[PDB]
């Protein structure tokens, strides 16, 4: 078989396990969301060709740094995400996420992911961060982010709708194979 | 798959929804927490008994890969039967938090986060040492792929298997945090929820500092090894001639990192630096050694004696600037790869130094 490592990170609570859950499944989950997502190979197929694709998530291992590169070896894409709820996630992905992974992952695809695009638009959003005197990431302000990082490609998606979550992944593992 | 529609179904009725969401998370962490024990049991079983009884290595390779694993068994396995017993009084789960207590606070804390220490600190390097061996030694990666392929497995390799006890530790505050936002608060089992997910966090930051000590004198041994301290044992200026033995072995490392150094007029001198607790020690990388030289500029700064400070223009750049009165009325500007970086690196020996 073709057999790829996948690795997501980000910050907390900018979606990561859920991400995960809805790809795996191709559901998102009705009653209960999880917490919890086990390391895991999933199949897909791109381009013509089958892949088992196995999936760690990082959830949890965000305050830890000498504890999350333990997931980084043998990397093959990686799946960094910020969510466009939160441009305190974007901040962080040149800040913090992106010399990380160049320096474990050295040479591995990356690819920028927006979650919960769902909510650009959500009003009670869009207000709670006004105050702040933010609001919701752009898609030419994420765009521009993957080209600054050198990333593969960008990607948005929201797990609640599933839009676009099938083709996080289908980037990712195309970026896999190169 | 899920409490609701499963155990919980005659009763679910009554209930409220937060009390519901509750159940939810509860029933997680247990069936996680079986879960992750039948994982702990494909690697004894799979693994680590056949590759004691076969002897696919040395003892004392072994050892390193599997410290501990029958203690670290019984500590999840004890506490999936006390979670069973709970279970037992009926499928509504009541107060919780003297069953996450008997587990994350008190004694119960020291022990566990002490066998989790000893099984992870040395996992990436006994890692390392697997995948050379199975590159090596034809009966070895034989060994793996049949291994490997059991259904067990789920087609996951040792080491996606391996890395788990680590990550099991890193859901326990997630879940604690997700059954307090469903407990009502004020009650004691609220307070003592909230308590044994500070003391989980505190057993992951033990952990953290285990894997980055155990990583570190590892790394420092190699480096020591690679050490040219030969243009020192007679220098051309005294700030640099009494760090001529110097062992990176007797000093605990905080940070190291490529490092572009600004000697002079658009020349540079590409670097390897390790941030130490007393020293900054720069370094050249000499093919495959790492040469202690001079320019003259010393290589080894005393960080008692030293200011660190930003720069207008270069948001990688930052000057180190010695204050031992005795020495470089020039600065060391150095250049990392970003500002984050350079960030990063500002911020620790800025800690450093009010430390030294």
């Amino acid at each position: 078989a073709i057999r790829k490592k996948l690795v997501i990170v980000g910050d907390g609570a900018c979606g990561k396990t859920c991400l995960l859950i809805v790809f795996s499944k191709d559901q998102f989950p009705e009653v209960y969301v999880p917490t919890v997502f086990e390391n895991y190979v999933a199949d897909i197929e791109v381009d013509g060709k089958q892949v088992e694709l196995a999936l760690w998530d990082t959830a949890g291992q965000e305050d830890y740094d000498r504890l999350r590169p333990l997931s980084y070896p043998d990397t093959d894409v990686i799946l960094m995400c910020f969510s466009i709820d939160s441009p305190d996630s974007l901040e962080n992905i040149p800040e913090k996420w992106t010399p990380e992974v160049k320096h474990f992952c050295p040479n591995v695809p990356i690819i920028l992911v927006g979650n919960k695009k769902d909510l650009r638009n959500d009003e009670h959003t869009r207000r709670e961060l006004a105050k702040m005197k933010q609001e919701p990431v752009k898609p030419e302000e994420g765009r521009d982010m993957a080209n600054r990082i050198g990333a593969f490609g960008y990607m948005e998606c929201s797990a609640k709708t599933k839009d676009g979550v099938r083709e996080v992944f289908e980037m990712a593992t195309r970026a896999a194979l190169q | 798959q899920n409490w609701q529609h499963t155990v919980g179904k005659d009763v679910v009725a009554g209930l409220t929804q937060r009390e519901i969401d509750r159940q939810e998370v509860i029933n997680e962490l247990f069936v996680t927490e079986a879960s992750h024990l039948r994982t702990l049991r494909v690697l004894d079983l799979i693994f680590y008994q056949r590759m004691k009884k076969e002897n696919l290595m040395p003892r004392e390779e072994l050892a390193r890969l599997f410290p501990n694993l029958p203690e670290l068994i019984e500590i999840h396995n004890s506490w999936c039967e006390a979670m069973k017993k709970l279970r037992e009084e009926g499928p509504i789960i009541k107060e919780i938090s003297d069953l996450m207590l008997a587990r994350f606070d008190g004694p119960a804390r020291e022990e566990l986060q002490q066998v989790a220490a000893q099984f992870c600190s040395y996992q990436s390097i006994a890692l390392e040492l697997i995948k050379t061996k199975q590159r090596k030694e034809s009966r070895f990666q034989l060994f793996m792929q049949e291994a490997e392929s059991h259904p067990q497995c789920r087609r996951l390799q040792l080491r996606d298997l391996i890395i788990s006890e680590m990550q099991r530790l890193t859901k326990y505050p997630l879940l604690l945090e997700s059954i307090i936002k469903h407990t009502e608060g004020g009650t004691s089992e609220h307070e003592k929820l909230c308590r044994a997910r500070d003391q989980c966090r505190e057993i992951l930051k033990y952990v953290n500092e285990a894997v980055k000590q155990t990583e570190n004198r590892h790394r420092l041994e190699g480096y020591q090894k690679r050490l040219d301290a030969t243009a020192l044992e007679r220098a051309s200026n005294p700030l640099a001639a009494e760090f001529k033995s110097l062992d990176l072995t007797t000093r605990k490392m905080i940070h190291e990192g490529p490092l572009t150094w600004r000697i002079s007029k658009d020349k540079t001198l590409d670097l390897h630096v390790l941030l130490l607790e007393d020293l900054l020690v720069l370094l050249q990388k000499q093919d495959e050694k790492l040469l202690l030289k001079c320019h003259t500029f010393s290589p080894v700064l005393k960080l008692n004696a030293v200011l660190i400070r930003s720069v207008a223009t270069d948001k990688r750049a930052f000057f180190i600037i010695c204050t031992s009165k005795l020495g470089p009325p020039q600065i060391y500007e150095l250049v990392a790869l970003t500002s984050s970086d350079k960030n990063t690196w500002m911020e620790l020996l800025e800690e450093a130094v009010r430390n030294a």
